Protein backbone atom coordinates (compact mmCIF):
# COMPACT_ATOMS: atom_id res chain seq x y z
CA UNK A 1 0.00 0.00 0.00
CA UNK A 2 1.81 3.14 -1.18
CA UNK A 3 -0.97 5.55 -2.48
CA UNK A 4 -0.67 9.29 -2.08
CA UNK A 5 -3.09 11.66 -0.47
CA UNK A 6 -2.07 14.52 -2.94
CA UNK A 7 -3.14 18.35 -2.17
CA UNK A 8 -4.52 19.46 -5.70
CA UNK A 9 -3.50 23.45 -4.78
CA UNK A 10 -0.07 21.93 -4.75
CA UNK A 11 -0.53 19.15 -7.86
CA UNK A 12 -1.24 22.15 -9.88
CA UNK A 13 2.02 23.27 -8.47
CA UNK A 14 4.41 20.58 -8.68
CA UNK A 15 3.12 19.46 -11.89
CA UNK A 16 1.74 21.76 -15.04
CA UNK A 17 0.01 19.68 -17.46
CA UNK A 18 1.13 20.86 -21.33
CA UNK A 19 -1.89 21.57 -23.30
CA UNK A 20 -2.34 20.09 -26.77
CA UNK A 21 -1.85 21.64 -30.37
CA UNK A 22 -5.46 23.22 -31.73
CA UNK B 1 6.44 4.72 -6.92
CA UNK B 2 4.59 8.30 -5.79
CA UNK B 3 2.16 9.30 -8.00
CA UNK B 4 4.04 12.55 -8.22
CA UNK B 5 6.54 10.09 -10.00
CA UNK B 6 4.47 8.34 -12.15
CA UNK B 7 2.97 11.60 -13.23
CA UNK B 8 6.49 13.35 -13.62
CA UNK B 9 6.66 10.57 -16.34
CA UNK B 10 3.38 10.57 -18.14
CA UNK B 11 3.82 14.45 -18.60
CA UNK B 12 7.38 13.89 -19.48
CA UNK B 13 6.36 11.05 -22.29
CA UNK B 14 3.24 13.59 -22.76
CA UNK B 15 5.60 16.33 -23.55
CA UNK B 16 7.27 14.42 -26.00
CA UNK B 17 4.03 13.56 -27.55
CA UNK B 18 3.25 17.34 -28.15
CA UNK B 19 6.68 18.23 -29.90
CA UNK B 20 6.41 15.61 -32.36
CA UNK B 21 2.47 16.00 -32.94
CA UNK B 22 3.66 20.24 -33.26
CA UNK B 23 6.11 18.84 -35.90
CA UNK B 24 3.63 16.87 -37.35
CA UNK B 25 5.30 13.50 -36.94
CA UNK B 26 1.80 11.82 -36.45
CA UNK B 27 2.71 8.33 -35.78
CA UNK B 28 5.37 9.14 -32.89
CA UNK B 29 3.11 11.21 -31.80
CA UNK B 30 0.47 8.65 -31.31
CA UNK B 31 2.86 6.44 -29.44
CA UNK B 32 4.31 8.96 -27.53
CA UNK B 33 0.46 10.14 -26.33
CA UNK B 34 -0.57 6.73 -25.26
CA UNK B 35 2.67 6.07 -23.21
CA UNK B 36 2.14 9.05 -21.38
CA UNK B 37 -1.71 7.84 -20.77
CA UNK B 38 -0.45 4.55 -19.27
CA UNK B 39 1.34 7.08 -16.79
CA UNK B 40 -1.30 9.00 -16.36
CA UNK B 41 -3.47 5.94 -15.40
CA UNK B 42 -0.90 4.46 -13.28
CA UNK B 43 -0.88 8.17 -11.14
CA UNK B 44 -4.98 8.35 -10.76
CA UNK B 45 -4.39 4.57 -9.63
CA UNK B 46 -1.51 5.73 -6.61
CA UNK B 47 -3.64 8.79 -5.88
CA UNK B 48 -6.56 8.87 -3.25
CA UNK B 49 -7.34 12.64 -3.07
CA UNK B 50 -10.61 12.72 -5.33
CA UNK B 51 -9.75 16.58 -6.37
CA UNK B 52 -6.49 15.44 -7.39
CA UNK B 53 -7.72 12.04 -8.73
CA UNK B 54 -9.90 14.46 -11.14
CA UNK B 55 -7.51 17.03 -12.51
CA UNK B 56 -5.53 13.97 -13.70
CA UNK B 57 -8.60 12.28 -14.75
CA UNK B 58 -9.63 15.49 -16.64
CA UNK B 59 -5.91 16.00 -18.34
CA UNK B 60 -5.95 12.35 -19.37
CA UNK B 61 -9.11 13.07 -21.40
CA UNK B 62 -7.58 15.92 -23.42
CA UNK B 63 -4.76 13.78 -24.56
CA UNK B 64 -6.89 10.83 -25.12
CA UNK B 65 -8.73 13.36 -27.44
CA UNK B 66 -5.55 14.48 -29.17
CA UNK B 67 -4.45 11.27 -29.73
CA UNK B 68 -7.44 10.05 -31.36
CA UNK B 69 -8.28 12.98 -33.34
CA UNK B 70 -4.12 12.25 -34.83
CA UNK B 71 -5.20 8.94 -35.64
CA UNK B 72 -8.19 9.62 -37.62
CA UNK B 73 -6.44 12.30 -39.58
CA UNK B 74 -3.59 9.68 -40.02
CA UNK B 75 -5.73 6.82 -41.25
CA UNK B 76 -8.31 9.43 -43.11
CA UNK B 77 -4.69 10.99 -44.32
CA UNK B 78 -3.53 8.01 -46.86
CA UNK B 79 -7.47 7.24 -47.11
CA UNK B 80 -7.74 10.27 -49.45
CA UNK B 81 -4.76 9.24 -51.14
CA UNK B 82 -3.82 5.77 -51.46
Amino acid sequence: ENYSNTDPEELLRKHVFPSVPK
Amino acid sequence: MSTGDFLTKGIELVQKAIDLDTATQYEEAYTAYYNGLDYLMLALKYEKNPKSKDLIRAKFTEYLNRAEQLKKHLESEEANAA
